[PDB]
């Protein structure tokens, strides 16, 4: 995992409260201070708090940075649905070089949560054919529209070969993504099954497909 | 009142080296350290590194062996170079401006943020060359009792660039259609699947077939998705 | 040994 952790995704209804945790160690926010963006989709991170808890001009206070220990936390009161957005927070490393948290996507609840609905499809005889496989998760009517993807090969966690799309919105406002594993003929035909295990709001939906032919 | 603006080429081939610029206006590059930060499509930011206006620098060691960093303190900019690149450098570069803590000692400046941003650039590691999709057929599993509903699919395969459309049936088909954004593989070519839910009851008597335009390939394929199993 | 705070230009 890299070296600041934080939550996926955080979501309250609008005029609620939320916090964003930055996970950190004695080589990073031990040593040095804590600064955090707010990022909108396709432009760029903005400077929401720096050396732990101060804000640049132009941001509302109802936005607060916190330090303790190694961990740092972002607040946000008020929420309005412009404050929808990928948060991150950054320092400096002992590894000499700044460090983000992976991103924590803020949704500000306009509709009732919703667990994804889940298909898979495994290779089909044609792309087998022509010595390929992938196997092909499609994920849709998430909201909060965040989510995780696992895939196992029979009982086995799988991390090579994995390729997961950002989520979308739909027309029904509900999220969609999906997920591809690209396999060899012979690691398809050389399990007993695979696995798409999609985890959203800390429930997971999974499906599972295995080789059969005639 | 400071405004930054990255300069660079879109498109690399793979191999070869990646050359931005930053140029600072409103201001100037003397005082300050100076970053690149890049972001691949749909993932997290990466710090590249950074150099102080004298010329010091101090790059990210997952990038030490590609990258280094120049400053034209007298033009006001600064710039990147990245070599060796493959798609895994696919990804807007963002120049921008840092601060941080300042040791006496060896430790230098310990860049613990950036408060000013350029608006970002796009730099797509990739041949260009046009290329059709395979279209495979994603057959509705076996399933019994009435069945229910089924779903069936089209895994439209590594074509360049964007966009696909499909449709169901020539557009007959709406109902129950759900077709996917893209993934951008590593391979730098994409892939998107479309799948429909229909009613079992019909899977003998109703022909199911995805059409698949790739407008800049001119690949048109009309694919016939049926069920399997012996 | 010293913060170098956004917007502060500094000159070892």
């Amino acid at each position: 995992q890299s070296v600041l952790t934080q939550p996926p995704s955080v979501s309250a209804a609008p005029g609620q409260k939320v916090t964003i945790s930055c996970s950190g160690s004695s080589s990073n926010i031990g040593n040095n201070m804590v600064s955090w963006y707010q990022q909108h989709p396709g432009t760029a991170p903005k400077l929401l708090i720096y050396e732990n808890s101060k804000r640049p001009s132009g941001i509302p206070d109802r936005f607060s940075g916190s330090r303790s220990g190694t961990s740092a936390t972002l607040g946000i009161i008020g929420l309005q649905t412009g404050d929808e957005a990928e948060y991150y927070c950054a320092t400096w490393d002992g590894s000499l070089r700044t460090v983000f948290g992976g991103g924590t996507k803020l949704t500000v609840l306009s509709q009732p949560k919703a667990a994804p609905s889940v298909t898979l499809f495994p290779p089909s005889s044609e792309e087998l054919q022509a010595n390929k496989a992938t196997l092909v998760c499609l994920i849709s009517d998430f909201y909060p529209g965040a989510v995780t993807v696992a895939w196992k090969a029979d009982s086995s966690p799988v991390r090579a070969g994995v390729e997961t799309t950002t989520p979308s919105k739909q027309s029904n406002n509900k999220y969609a993504a999906s997920s591809y594993l690209s396999l060899t003929p012979e690691q398809w035909k050389s399990h007993r099954s695979y696995s798409c295990q999609v985890t959203h709001e800390g429930s997971t939906v999974e499906k599972t497909v295995a080789p059969t032919e005639c | 009142q400071v405004q930054l603006q990255e300069s660079g080429p879109g498109l690399v081939k793979p191999s070869e080296t990646l050359s931005l610029t930053c140029t600072v206006s409103g201001g100037s590059i003397s005082g300050f350290h100076w970053s690149w930060i890049r972001q691949p499509p749909g993932k997290g930011l990466e710090y590249i590194g950074y150099i102080y206006y004298s010329g010091s620098t101090s790059y990210n060691p997952s990038l030490k062996s590609r990258v280094s960093m120049s400053v034209d303190t007298s033009r006001n900019q600064f710039s990147l170079e990245l070599s060796s690149v493959t798609a895994a450098d696919t990804a807007v570069y963002y120049c921008a401006r840092d601060f941080g803590e300042y040791h006496y000692d060896g430790r230098g400046f310990q860049c613990e943020g950036f408060d000013l941003w350029g608006q970002g650039t796009l730099v797509t590691v990739s041949s260009a060359s046009t290329k059709g999709p395979s279209v495979f057929p994603l057959a509705p599993s076996s399933k019994s009792t009435s069945g229910g509903t089924a779903a069936l699919g089209c895994l439209v395969k590594d074509y360049f660039p964007e966009p696909v459309t499909v449709s169901w049936n020539s557009g007959a088909l709406t109902s129950g259609v759900h077709t996917f954004p893209a993934v951008l593989q590593s391979s730098g070519l994409y892939s998107l699947s479309s799948v429909v839910t229909v009613p079992s009851s019909s899977l003998g008597t109703q022909t199911y077939i995805c059409n698949v335009n790739h407008k800049p390939s001119n690949t048109k394929v009309d694919k016939k998705v049926e069920p399997k199993s012996c | 040994s010293i913060k170098i705070r956004p917007r502060q230009a500094f000159y070892a």
